[PDB]
């Protein structure tokens, strides 16, 4: 009845598509913005650096 | 010497003459040329000092 020896299961998303649940991703997104924020932290002020 | 006397045309004699007074040595420079040495230097170094983050993308 079957076409061959075995039949591997289908991944729902495409192979290599990154996905994650829970509170870890939104913390990573916030930490990503804070990482960009730290570059512009000492630039603020009339006594900042280029 | 320059603190004592007010005459301000005495400098470094490089050719080895016996007198350092430049009235006799025939040397003259422009004011716009000597001014730009200080202006372009002091205005650049403000930019050099402000740099904090230095990112260099390797070719």
């Amino acid at each position: 009845m079957n076409f061959g020896s075995q039949t591997p299961t289908i991944v729902v998303l495409k192979e290599g598509t990154d996905a994650s649940q829970g509170k870890g991703q939104i913390i990573s997104n916030i930490n990503a913005c804070v990482a960009v924020q730290e570059a512009l932290k000492p630039t603020l002020g009339p006594l900042g650096s280029d | 010497k320059q603190l004592k006397e007010k005459i301000s045309n005495i400098g470094v004699d490089c050719l080895g003459y016996g007198s350092n007074d430049m009235k006799e040595l025939f040397v003259v420079d422009p004011f716009i040329g000597k001014k730009q040495q200080i202006l372009l230097a002091t205005q650049l170094c403000r930019m050099i000092l402000k740099i904090d983050n230095v990112i260099i993308s390797g070719k």
